[PDB]
Parts: structure tokens; sequence; C-alpha cells
């Protein structure tokens, strides 16, 4: 990307690549009062009261539709709020609007992760954030099918 | 009851006497080697300049040497930098390599060989040092007796051979110049004159070191006429030839005597007034591509070129040719780089760097060129002011002589003085140079001011400028060449700032407001916060992405702009406080900031953390805080709390980032008025400073690991904020004058400790060489100037009041020219209160009195002749005694009044027998005199009315040659010598009781009851104790300049300690500050003792760490000299503690500082550095 | 060898000024300890410690470590 | 883990020829006495020398006691350098302005021979470049062989 230049030094050769400028910002960052009241508690507004740009564009796709989604973002781009919209998507079906309670036994939703140490970070987040619905998240040890309960 | 003084060298001596040409340090470039770079020394001082950028840059100034450098020559030795070989006082030959260590250039020593004894003394082999051009051997000489030759070698470490001696007993030596050689065997040539003989015969003598047998042989000895002046080496002629400058002609001589060629040196046409026989003072040789030519210059500055040509017709034998070049001002020494650039080191001031394009008139012309064909013939030329052959490229302003000066503007400390060869005024000030441009009238009564890059136009230079009034608030818009006017105007504005990007927030007393850009000129308000019950907001501060406000008393409120967007989320929760916040501060540079700072009306400061908030610290400070700021400077990363106060005291604090502690309190007192700081970002590497508004503005930057509050030439600025624009703006700053008038400025020079005084005001030479400077007694600073012609005796007078000069009457000219008068010494004196008179002494022994008339206001000056008065003596000194001229004839004092038709002698006093002349004199409140002598020391007098005479009461013990003399006080005196000493003399208390309890008429005759002892000293010693009392020497100290003026200042920049700032001949300013403590003088003492022998301590640790487990003994002092031995010199120092040695302690690495400081049971390094740095900040 | 020629509690619990319980505690560059009201009042007269008579410079830390060791639970 | 304390102590010395303190750590006034008391709780005497000088160490060979201590320092700012293994980059969230990846070589017990660092690592390590709250931009630095530069 333009701005790159090479400094030739005696032992080694540097390549400096300049940092990218912030993008062209448009449309609207989605609002936290725009959520269904049952899922409004999952997103603490105090630090945000909005969604960042990455999670703002994926909204109508994710939370308003069932289609297949491939979301390619950078690192530290807030996966945990993204994929949790898709969680709240599938929770609405099995959710009873009349009584604020939920049907637990109907569904399973599976979150793959590349490493085991990176699993446990995710599990802590879904456990702390979604605890208000009485949803129990757990890692899968599955050893000798001892945990099938 | 003593007087303890502290010495600083404010501006270092600028007569550059030595130079050397090589490549010393590899700087900024991984691999680069180029012979273009030069090091220049003067006795104490030493500096390094670079070239090849086309213009001479300063790279480094090194630590203070404390010795007398008597020679310097680069030695470039085969198989590697070059390291300047440096011989001095201390009789050490010291080969020094300037090197890079820690982060800054240092001057590191390799080999210091012992020679003879420490002083500058005739036998000792220094003052002539010339080096084999290839680097085989150094050779030294003396005047008279011995000459040495050391034989250099390089290995894993540089190595010197034992010396090679020759001693010729009676021969005083002049001009040692050295012959290049192709590796044969090093030769050198001198002009020696015998000391004991009936007639003057000064003969040229060749020496050849024979490497084979290893001793110095005397090859040829030729007697030349007594006029001989200097020698120079002619390279090859392919038995080497030398060019010997006589008075009105040149020779060249071969060593074997085969050829002696005369070329009568050319001459000017005019030959003005006194005309010496001419001579030749410099003579480089620069050879390229068979082209052999040599630049050879004369007294008058004329510059000639020789070539030596085969003379094909006769045989192949030399032909010598003198032709003319550009000329220039006189040059102590000349050098030519491998580049075409030329460097001329001027003697009287202002060194230069030329490049020569033309390379002179060809050998062909028989018109303007002389030859060796017949020696008897003479050419005349007309010196060309055009300067065709050379080109200036560069200059360096030096004040080599400064014969007189005045102080103008005590508080910023400006010094007015002349410039010797240029003859233009030079005002040398301490402040921060602030240029003004495009002021504009603002409506009445503005207070603060702000600036924000304009969010409306994103990617445009436009910028919002805010003002505020107590009732009203004004706004304005900025772009290059376009400044126009344009968001709440009916309420006062506490704080306004930018948040995130493309947003604004304006806090006003009654309510907040949040703004955002819309389109171009329109700004909506997204929201407005309001106090819950209605309340006045006391103070509001902000960060980049963050915000704080404080209401009346109870609570504090916290905002954060939301990420990914533009929003303000208030808290929810708001903390409480004990008392009313007066003001607040948070760092505004970074997009998040820890540690708010809360202030009170109670008079203390608390700190706040952003777990979350907890009050981590307290400082209890005097008066209520008027204002405060917090700033982090990038380099050290130290986070500083800058606290103004009401009553004028300014303060600063180091802040801990993690803990929150307050340390390193730094206070100051600037003006009388509450302070109200403001903040900026500048250069000179990037930098930040916080100006301070008071009766006058103080900028308060920090250079590397010091910080210096200063003043600024603009009287005052009520608020100041950075500004960026075209016309190209760096350092540019906009502000509001105390008249309430918007204007722009560019802050230029800052006084770093390295320079500290910023000077302000083809080839430029004036014919009038200045003489003296005066000041009107009543008009506090309106300075008068007088010059003298070099030529037909003539004198010009030029006055200036305030900023810039005056016109003469209605004339064009800004000066007057008196004819047939030349001023030996002048003084302006008011015989009556309503007029001022001028007094000149011609050399003719006539005393002329003019009258000064300022128009006020045309304004212009007129000078008006009155009298002519005849005199016996030359009158080297006169001053204003009550109503009268007090003039000093050679022997005697004379006291003149004013009369019609002439001035007439109102009194006379014969002097006691010792005094032959009176070189200078000065008074105390019309009661007393002090009278210096050429040779004898000093005397005090008393004015006795009814006796109509002065009667001496006190004399001195030792012989001291005074140049200048003053009164710090009524019982004491400060002085100088021709030889560099600076001393203070106090009159004893035995004499103070008596002079206090009696009326002066009694001293001459009549009854004073003198103790038994004192009389018996008169009878026992009629010569010594004549007076009959003696000063007790009070201080004595040695500064190698010749001090011309002392100026006793009551204060420097509001400092409490009254200083006395002297100024020297070779150019200097220094000061003696009294230390008023008994506590400080102890500490400073301990620090002078620490740094004084450091080079000995390091060396003992090295020796003893080799014994069981900084190589040279003079490592830390770089030359051998002990300090006390140097600073003592003529006579031992008394109470003056050297503050320019104490100041090298700042320049050491931390390892070395903490090594030296281990010797003190007392405080740590940090506290030393505190103490040392205190003197420039608080005491001047 | 003493040359004339040339669980310790060093913390008083009640103040040296209040002679009362430490409230809004304060630390100096010493191990000195006071109330927020204590230390502010001493500087109204004294330049230095009420104890050492060393230079405080009005410098006072929030002393929460005191409340810790004045807790039964420490930190 | 071994290269860690080796790289850490090498930098500690490499400063000793030139400059330390003001570069390596903060002011000695308040913070040194904070660092001292926190450097007395470290279990491995190796780190005790480093951590006092301003260079931290984070690797799973350390007990969870110290690996928390080294973070608390480096979080509050008392450490200007933290030399780590890939373990930091995965589980722990510890943002810093700049991240240097020294060498691309890792051993692969499958293949029984050394290999090059993998993208999902390199991408993961540099996820810690810059702190979201403060710094407007992060900076990564990769020091490797000429061939890897492709
Ligand atoms: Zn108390
Ligand atoms: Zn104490």
């Amino acid at each position: 990307p333009e701005g790159s230049f090479k400094r030739v030094k005696p032992q080694y050769d540097e390549i400096h690549i300049p940092a990218p400028s912030k993008p062209v910002i448009d449309y609207e960052l989605k609002e936290i009062t725009s959520l269904p009241d049952w899922c409004q508690e999952a997103f603490p507004s105090s630090e945000t009261t909005s969604l960042n740009p990455i999670q703002s564009k994926v909204f109508h796709a994710a939370f308003e539709g069932d289609s297949n989604m491939l979301i390619c973002a950078p690192t530290g781009s807030g996966k945990t709020n993204i994929a949790l919209l898709t969680v709240l998507k599938a929770l609405s079906h099995h959710y009873n609007p009349k009584t604020k309670k939920l049907n637990l036994s109907a569904f399973k939703i599976v979150y793959i992760a590349p490493l085991k140490a990176l699993v446990q970070e995710q599990v802590r987040e879904f456990q702390r954030r979604l605890a208000f619905l009485g949803i129990k998240v757990a890692e899968l040890t599955g050893d000798s099918r001892l945990s099938r309960k | 009851d003593e007087l303890y003084l502290y010495h600083l060298t404010l501006k270092k001596q600028t007569n550059f006497v030595h130079s050397c040409i090589g490549h010393f340090v590899d700087l900024e470039a991984g691999s680069k080697r180029e012979q273009s770079q030069l090091c220049v020394a003067t006795e104490t001082h030493l500096e390094l300049y670079d070239t090849a950028d086309g213009e001479l840059k300063l790279i480094a100034k090194f630590q203070n040497l404390f010795a007398t450098i008597t020679s310097m020559k680069s030695l470039d030795l085969p198989h590697w930098p070059t390291f300047l070989a440096l011989t001095s006082d201390s009789g050490n030959l010291s080969i020094v390599q300037i090197i890079m260590h820690a982060g800054a250039l240092r001057l590191k020593t390799l080999v210091n060989q012992p020679l003879t004894r420490t002083t500058l003394r005739r036998v000792s082999p220094i003052s002539y040092m010339e080096i084999d051009p290839n680097g085989r051997c150094i050779i030294l000489s003396s005047v008279e007796q011995n000459k040495l030759c050391f034989l250099v070698d390089y290995a894993q470490k540089l190595r010197i051979s034992s010396p090679l001696e020759i001693i010729r007993p009676h021969m005083v030596t002049l001009d040692m110049a050295v012959v290049d050689v192709n590796f044969n065997n090093p030769c050198f040539v001198t002009l020696e004159i015998d000391n004991a003989a009936t007639q003057l015969s000064v003969h040229l003598i060749f020496y050849v070191l024979e490497l084979g047998l290893n001793h110095i042989v005397k090859k040829a000895d030729y007697l030349v006429n007594p006029s001989a002046n200097f020698v120079l080496s002619l390279p090859d002629l392919s038995n080497p030839f030398v060019v010997i400058g006589f008075e009105n002609h040149i020779l060249v001589k071969d060593m074997n005597g085969f050829f002696s060629l005369k070329v009568e040196i050319p001459k000017r046409s005019i030959t003005n007034s006194r005309h010496k026989n001419v001579t030749i003072i410099s003579g480089i040789v620069q050879k390229l591509k068979n082209d052999f030519f040599v630049l050879l210059q004369s007294n008058h500055g004329d510059l000639f070129k020789l070539t030596v040509s085969p003379d094909t017709n006769d045989r192949n034998r030399p032909l010598v040719q003198l032709s003319y070049f550009d000329t220039i001002q006189n040059s102590h020494q000349l050098h030519i780089f491998k580049n075409g650039y030329l460097f001329a080191l001027s003697e009287m001031n202002n060194n230069f760097l030329f490049q020569f394009e033309k390379l002179g008139v060809e050998k062909n012309d028989f018109s303007n060129v002389l030859t060796s064909k017949d020696p008897n013939k003479s050419l005349v030329f007309e010196p060309s002011i055009k300067l065709q052959n050379l080109s200036i490229l560069s200059q360096q302003l030096n004040l080599n002589p400064s014969i007189k000066s005045q102080i103008v503007s005590d508080s910023p400390l400006s010094i007015a003085t002349k410039h010797f060869t240029n003859n233009k005024i030079i005002t040398l000030t301490n402040a921060v140079n602030y240029s003004n441009l495009i002021s504009t009238s603002l409506p009445p009564n503005a207070t603060k001011l702000w600036l924000i890059p304009d969010p409306a136009t994103t990617g445009d230079n436009n910028t919002l400028l805010f003002i505020t009034f107590p009732k009203k608030t004004m706004i304005l818009q900025i772009d290059n060449e376009s400044m126009e006017e344009l968001k709440l105007s009916q309420d006062t504005t506490i704080h306004t700032c930018l948040m995130g990007s493309h947003s604004i927030i304006q806090v006003c007393t009654a309510e907040l407001r949040h703004i955002v850009p819309t389109g171009k000129s329109r700004y909506s308000n997204k929201l407005t916060w309001v106090p819950p019950a209605g309340i006045r907001i006391v103070c509001a501060t902000s960060s980049k992405t963050q915000l704080i406000i404080s209401l009346s008393n109870y609570e504090l409120v916290y905002f954060k702009i939301d990420v990914s967007s533009d929003s303000l989320i208030e808290l929810t929760t708001h903390p409480e406080l004990d008392t009313m916040p007066s003001k607040v501060a948070i760092v505004q540079d970074t997009q998040h900031a820890d540690l708010l700072a809360i202030a009170d009306n109670e008079g203390m400061i608390k700190i706040m953390s952003l777990d979350f908030l907890t009050v981590i610290s307290l400082q209890l400070v005097s008066e209520k805080i008027s204002d405060m700021i917090m700033v982090r400077d990038s380099s050290i990363g130290q986070l500083n709390l800058h606290v103004g106060l009401e009553n004028g005291v300014y303060m600063k604090f180091h802040i801990g980032d993690v803990d929150g502690s307050f340390t390193d309190i730094k206070r100051r007192f600037l003006g009388l008025k509450p302070v109200s700081l403001s903040y900026l970002r500048e250069i000179s590497k990037w930098m930040s400073c916080v100006v301070c508004h008071s009766s006058s503005t103080w900028v308060s930057y920090t250079w590397k690991n010091v910080w210096t509050i200063r003043q600024l030439k603009d009287q005052n600025m009520l608020s100041c904020s950075k500004f960026v624009n075209a016309d190209v703006a760096i350092n540019g700053v906009c502000s509001i004058s105390s008249s309430g008038r918007l204007n722009i400025g560019r802050v230029s020079n800052f006084p770093t400790l390295d320079n500290w005084f910023h000077v302000h005001e083809m080839l430029q030479i004036s014919t009038f060489r200045p003489r003296t400077i005066l000041s009107f007694p009543n008009n506090p600073k309106s300075i008068l100037f007088i010059d003298n012609h070099s030529g037909k005796k003539q004198c010009r007078i030029s006055l200036q009041i305030d900023g810039e000069c005056l016109k003469f009457g209605s004339s064009d000219h800004l000066y007057k020219i008196l004819d047939d008068i030349d001023c030996v010494s002048a003084a302006i004196i008011d015989f009556t209160r309503q007029a001022d008179h001028l007094i000149i002494c011609a050399g003719d022994k006539r005393l002329l009195t003019y009258k000064i008339l300022v128009n006020k206001d045309k304004l212009s000056f007129d000078i008006e002749l009155l009298h002519q008065t005849e005199i016996i003596s030359p009158i080297h000194a006169m001053l204003k005694f009550k109503n009268f001229l007090l003039t000093a004839m050679g022997s005697t004092i004379v006291l003149y009044g004013l009369g019609k038709k002439q001035l007439l002698r109102r009194s006379v006093t014969q002097t006691p027998v010792s005094i032959t002349k009176i070189v200078s004199m000065h008074q105390w409140n019309y009661e007393r005199l002090a009278v210096g002598d050429i040779h004898e020391s000093v005397t005090l007098f008393i004015w006795d009315p009814a006796g109509n005479v002065f009667i001496p009461y006190v004399d001195d013990s030792v012989k001291r040659h005074v140049t200048v003399l003053k009164f710090l006080d009524e019982a004491t005196v400060i002085g100088a010598d021709r030889y560099g000493n600076a001393w203070t003399l106090r009159s004893p208390p035995e004499c103070e009781k008596i002079m206090s309890n009696h009326d002066p008429s009694e001293l001459s005759n009549g009854a004073i009851k003198y103790p038994l002892d004192v009389i018996t000293l008169q009878q026992k010693l009629p010569n010594t104790y004549d007076c009959k009392f003696k000063f007790q020497l009070l201080n004595h100290f040695f500064v190698n300049d010749i001090i011309t003026d002392f100026h006793i200042l009551d204060s420097l920049s509001n400092s409490d300690r009254p200083g006395c700032i002297y100024m020297g001949l070779q150019g200097t300013v220094g000061c003696f500050i009294p230390l008023l403590s008994k506590g400080n003088v102890f500490m400073m003492g301990n620090i002078e003792n620490i740094m004084a022998e450091a080079d000995d301590t390091f060396y003992l640790d090295y020796e003893s760490r080799k014994k069981n487990n900084i190589i040279c003994e003079g490592s830390c002092s770089i030359l051998g000299r002990d300090h006390q031995e140097y600073r003592s010199y003529y006579a031992p120092v008394r109470k003056v503690i050297d503050g320019d040695l104490c100041e090298n302690f700042l320049r050491l690495s931390l390892n070395e500082q903490e090594f030296l400081a281990k010797n003190l049971k007392s405080v740590q390094v940090e506290d030393i550095i505190q103490t040392i740095n205190e003197v420039r900040t608080n005491y001047m | 060898l003493n040359q004339e020629w040339n669980d310790l509690e060093k913390i008083p619990f009640k103040c040296t000024l209040c002679k009362e319980d430490y409230k809004s505690p304060v630390v100096t560059n010493c191990g000195h300890y006071f109330c927020g009201s204590c230390f502010a009042k001493d500087m109204k007269k004294g330049t230095k410690c009420f104890i050492c008579h060393k230079e405080t410079h009005g410098s006072a830390k929030v002393a929460s470590d005191l409340q810790k060791m004045l807790n039964k639970r420490k930190s | 883990r071994k290269e860690t304390s080796r790289t850490a102590t090498w930098l500690k010395n490499k400063f000793a020829e030139e400059n330390i303190t003001h570069k390596l750590t903060k002011n000695d006034a308040g913070s040194k006495q904070i660092l001292k008391t926190e450097a007395a709780n470290v279990l491995d005497p190796s780190l005790r020398k480093l951590i006092e000088s301003g260079i931290g160490t984070h690797h799973a060979g350390l007990t969870r006691s110290d690996r928390s201590l080294s973070e608390d320092l480096f979080a509050d700012g008392l450490l200007q350098v933290l030399v780590c293994t890939a373990t930091l980059a995965w589980g722990v969230n510890l943002p810093a302005h700049t991240v240097i990846i020294k060498g691309t070589d890792v051993y692969s017990p499958e293949k029984g021979s050394w290999e090059q660092l993998s993208p999902q690592d390199v991408l993961q390590m540099l996820g810690r470049a810059g702190r979201p709250r403060y710094d407007t931009f992060g900076e990564g630095i990769i020091i490797t062989d000429q061939s890897n530069v492709q």
C-alpha cells in the first residue's frame, strides 16, 4: 500500500509501511434502544450506546435474517458482539414474547474456536453477558461421554 | 561577615585563536568520511563546526576546560578518525579524541605527556606546535631554550616515543613553520633571533629529524636581514624551499643556499595616514593538479598569490610571482578544505568561510604580475571592494574586542555594545526573541483566548479563533491571508475545546453546549447540559476524548465521548468534594488521561485518579491558586503540574504517573499580579513551553534535563495560543496584548544554558573604530556612542533613545561628525538639572564641551559646541561628582565646575607619592572616592567640604594593575586587573568605627585618636603604612579575560540576590552573585570539591581496581591542570566558588554522577542537580 | 561497638494531633501518619514533621495502607 | 521459555553500556519504591533482577502468582518492556503500543524439525498492537530472515 519505502542498513533491511487512514464513515451506527427489549440487556450502553462500524453494517444481515454469513473483519474487531447478534437471532424463535421466559430444551448453538485456551475466554463472556436469560454455556470436554448429562 | 561569591560564565569568550581541519566524529551517518569539518579553540573554550552543507554549522560545544590552550593542531596518522593534539598550560601534551559517548559528543583524552611546569612561561615548550604533515611526529618549541620532538605511532593503542631534544641556549624563537616531506625525514624551519648579542640579527635555521639515527640535526643556518617576520613551506618543486616574509618584500630560500629570490611585495595606492612597512601575516599553500599556488596575506588584509614556475627560457629554475586577490579582513590563520571552500579565521572578529570560483589572475599577464627576474621594481594597485574572486557563504558573529558597554533594561538584562570592525550597534539580551507581525485592534476588555482546528472544513487550514469578554464572547475564522469574523455569545466562556474528531464543546458559566460541524459555516448544537437546580460552573477542563466540569461546590461531573461516534455520556455517577474546587486540570494532549488535578480556595491541591477515583495527594501552598495546567512532555515522559498563583509566585511539580505523588517543587516569583498560565508547542527538536502572564511574560520551557523560566521581549501578553499559517509559520503564535489588541508573533531564540544571550540589532568594514559609550544620568537608558577615525583624526557621535537611534536635526544622517577632535575619554555630565553636557578630551590636551539637545518629539538630536579648555594631562578618567566634573589628571585630581567662556577649576588635590596615573575612578554617593592606578593598586578618599580637598584614608598591600573599579557598597570595592584577576577589597572595621564617629575635616590635621599600634607602624614603615590602614582582601579569583566593565545590578529579572555582571575584552559576560545563606555556600562548596578532583578520584579507583580485581590521570579534566592551581594563578582564590565547574556535573552520565556523589554523607544526586540548577532559575 | 567520638509498632494508632482514630489518613515522605485535617493544620504553623522535623513540603499521600493495617483484615 | 529470560537479560546488559533508568524506567522518586516492594514478591530469582530493572517476563513456566505480578506492573506502566511467549497473545488481554516479533522459527514435534511461525499466530500476536483506549495507532515490528520477508 502506497507510502511504503525501504531503508537499506548494514546488517538488515527495513521495510516501513505507513499506517492506514480511518475509512470513509457513512450510514448510521445502530442504536441500543433499537433492540427488542429482551435482548437490550446483553449490550451495556454506558461505554457505547451504539455499535461500531463493523457491527453496524452486519446488523440487518445477521439479526434480521437467517442467511449464511461470512464476515471477514480485522483482529480486535468485536467478534463477541457480532456473533452474539446471530445468537439473539436464533433465540427469538424459541422465545415466548407473552411470558418473558424462554424455551431452553429446543435448541443448541455451537461456537467453534481454533484453540482450547481461546475457548475458555469465549465461554466466560457468554456466561457473564447472557446470564440474564438463564442460558447455560459450557465447554465441551466429552471425555468417554461422561458429561452427556 | 564575609562576602561569598558564585561565578558564572554567561557568554563564553569568543576570540578564536586556533583551528584544525580534519574529520573528528562520524555523526548521523553509519559510514561517511570526509575531511570537511573543523574544530576551533580559544584558550579555555573549544568548539566544533561542520561544513559540506555549504554553510558552517555548529555541531558541539564541549565542557569547560579550565586551562589555557596554547596550541592545537590536528594530527592525521596513517592507519581511523583524527584527533586533535592539544598543548596548553600545565605543560602537558594532550592528544584528544572527540568522541560520541552517552547521547552527546564528549572530548576524550588519550595521551597526556608531562612537560616542564604549570604556568605560561618562556622556557616551557608550548606556543609553537607544528606537526609532520603525514603524522610521523609532533614537534614543540618554546621561546628561548628548548625544543622537543615527539614521535607518534599507532597500534592497538596510540603510542608516543620518548622525546627528542635540542637546546640552543640564548635563542628566542619566532615562526616555527614546517616543511612537508614525502616520507624522507621530517624537517622544520624557524626564525631564531639571539637574545644576547650587540646587534639584532635574526636568522633562519633548518632542522632535520633523522629517523635513522634518531636525533634532530641542524642542517642549514642562514643569516637574513633583521626585518624577517614569518616563514612558510613551499611543497616540492618537482632540498625544500621556504617563503620568508620580510617587511616590504618576500624571499624564497633553498636549504642548500643555491637560490635566494626576492619579490618586492606590491602596494596600495592611497597609503592612508600611518603606514607601516607592510609584512605578511598568513600564507597557506593549496596545491592541485600541478597547480601550486599559495595564498599569502599582508597587514592591510590584502591577499596575494604566488606560483613558482620553471622559467623555461633561462634553465628550469624558479620564477616567483606576486599577484593580487580579493583581500579580506585580517586573518590569524587560513585553511583550505579539500572542497573549494576556504576558511579564514579572523583575528579582530567575525570569522568567515569563502569559496573561490575565479582562482585569480593568470600567470600570463605582465601588467599586474611581479616576477623574480628583477627584484627591484614596484607595482601599485587599487584595492577592489567588489570581492570578485571569493564569495561569502557564511559568517560567525564574534565580539572579539568589547572595549566598553552599558546595561540597558535591567530586568530582561540587555547589554548595549558596539562591534569593532563593522561599527554597528549590538544589543545582547537574555530574553526570548518575540517577533511581532500584523497586529489588529480588538474591542475593549478581552481576557482569555482559544484556538481549535476548524472541524467544519475537514482537510482544510481553516481554524476557529475564540475570544472572550466578561459580558460577551467573540468568534473568528482563520486561513492563509484570510482572517474573518463569524456558538453562544451572551454568556461568558470558561473552557472550549475539540472532542474526538469533528466536534466541539463550549462550557459557559450557566450551561454547557455541544457543537458539531454541519456543511461549512453552520454548527448545530447536538445537546446542552444544565446545572440541576441552576448553578454557576466554577471551572471546566478537558482532554482530547474526555471532559470534566466542576459546579459551584458540591460535586464534580465527568463526560466521555463515545467511541466509534460523537457523543457525550454523563455520569452517573458524580463524585463529591469537601470544599469548593477553585480550578481543575487534566492533560489535554492524549486521547485518554489519568489523574485529574483538583484545586481549592482553602489553598491546597489534591490529585484524582481515573479504583477509579481516589484522592491520592496533597500540597499545601500559601495563597489561593489563581490558575493551573498539567502537561506531559514527550522526551522524559515526566508529567508536570504547572501551577500559577495569585501574588505572582509561579510553581511547578513533578507528578508520579502511577502513585500520584508530588515531588520536585520548583517555584519562582514573576511580577506582581495573579499568573494565569497558557500552553504551546515549539522547537528551538520539538518542545513544549508554558508562557506565564503577569506584569511580564515568562515562557518556562525545558531544554534537556534542565528547565529555564525566562522573560520575553514583548512587555506583556494577556493570553497566548499557538497559530499555524502561511506565510510559513513555525513557532508562530497569536496572542492578545495587555492593551487588549490581537496580534501575531514568532517566538525565535530561547536561552539555553549553552548560549543564553541572543544577539539582536559583500564584505562589511567600517572606518570608524568605536571608542566609548555613555548614558544620560537622568534619562535612565538613553545611550550615547562615540567613535574615532583610523586615519586623519575625526570623531563621530551617534545617539539612541529607546529602540532605534535618532536623526541629526533635519539631516538625513543618523550621526554627527566632529572634525579635528579624537576622544581619549568622554563623559556626559549635567552641571545643572535641566540640561546635559558632553565632555571630550582630545589628544591635543584640550577639553571640549558640547551640549546635547533632543527635540522631543521630532525626534532628533543636536550637539552644540561651547568651550575649549587647556589641560596638562591626557585625562584617562572623569565622572560626575556633585554638580561637577571630577577629572583625573595623570598625577592629580581636579574638580571642575561650569563657567562661561570655559570651564574652571573648582578644586585640586595632589595625590600621595605612589600614584603615577589614575586609570579609573568611581564614587559612593558623593561622600567617597575610589581611585585606581596603573601600577599601584587602589586608594579610597573622602570629600572634605570646608577643606575643599580629598584626604586619603586607606591604601592597599599589593601591586595591582587596575582596568576598572567600583563600589558594591560603601565600605567595599570590586575591581579587575590587566592580567585577568578579579578581586574585592574591603576596608577594615577599625577604620569604619573611626570614619563613622568623626567629621572628615579632622583627618588631614587635627585630633583623631589613633591606637598606640597604628602610629608605631607609621614610624616603623613610612612607605607601606602611610595612609594608614589597609584593605583586607575580601575575594580574589582569576578569569583569563581582561574585565573592562563591572555593572552592579540591584537585581536580575526580579531575582532577590543582587548580582554584579562583568564583561570582558575578548568578549564575555559573567557574573558574580552573592550567596546569602551559610547553608548554600557549604553545599556548593562541597560540590566544587567533588568535581574539582574528579579526574584524580576516577584514577585512584582505576589504579586500585587494577591492583586487585579514565586511564589517564587527567581524564576527567582532559588536560592536566588542577582547578585551584588554575583559578588561583596570580594569587589564591578567596571566597569565590566556581559555578562553571559545578555546572559540568550536569553533563556527566548518571553512572558518573552517582559515583562522585557517593563521597557525600549528604543528599543524593537529584538534590545536587536541584542545587546547581537553582542559580540560573531563581538567582538570575 | 558503639562510638561516641564520631514486631515493632512504629505506628501510633491515635493521632499525634487528634490523639484520635486516623480518619482520612495521610502518608508523608516519612512513615508519618495523620488525618487529612491533621496534616493541613500543622502546615499552618510548622514547616516540618510534627515528629522528625524533616521537610514535608506539604507532601501528603492518601494513606489507605493505614486503614488496611488499621483493618482487622489488613488490605 | 528459555530464550525469554535470555533475550530479557541481553537487553538489560545492552543498555548498561549506554543508558538505563530514564530510558528503561521512570523517575526513581516514588515509583522505584513501588517497584521495589512489588519486586520482593517474585518467586524466581532470575526475574527479581530483571523486574527491578524494568524488563518483565511472561511465560507459562512461571507460577500464576508472578505472571499476574508482571502484568500489574506492565499495566500500570512500571515496565517499559515485557518479553513474552505466544502464550500471552492467546489467552491474556494485555494491549501495548508496540509489539516486536523476534524470529519466526518454531519447532514442530510432528515434523520433527523447525518450521516458520504461522499466520494465525502472526495475526494473533499483532492483535495486541496498540491500546484501544489510548493510542490512535498501533505498531508491529517483525525481525526475520530475508527469505521470510516475502
Ligand atoms: Zn487526626
Ligand atoms: Zn518525619
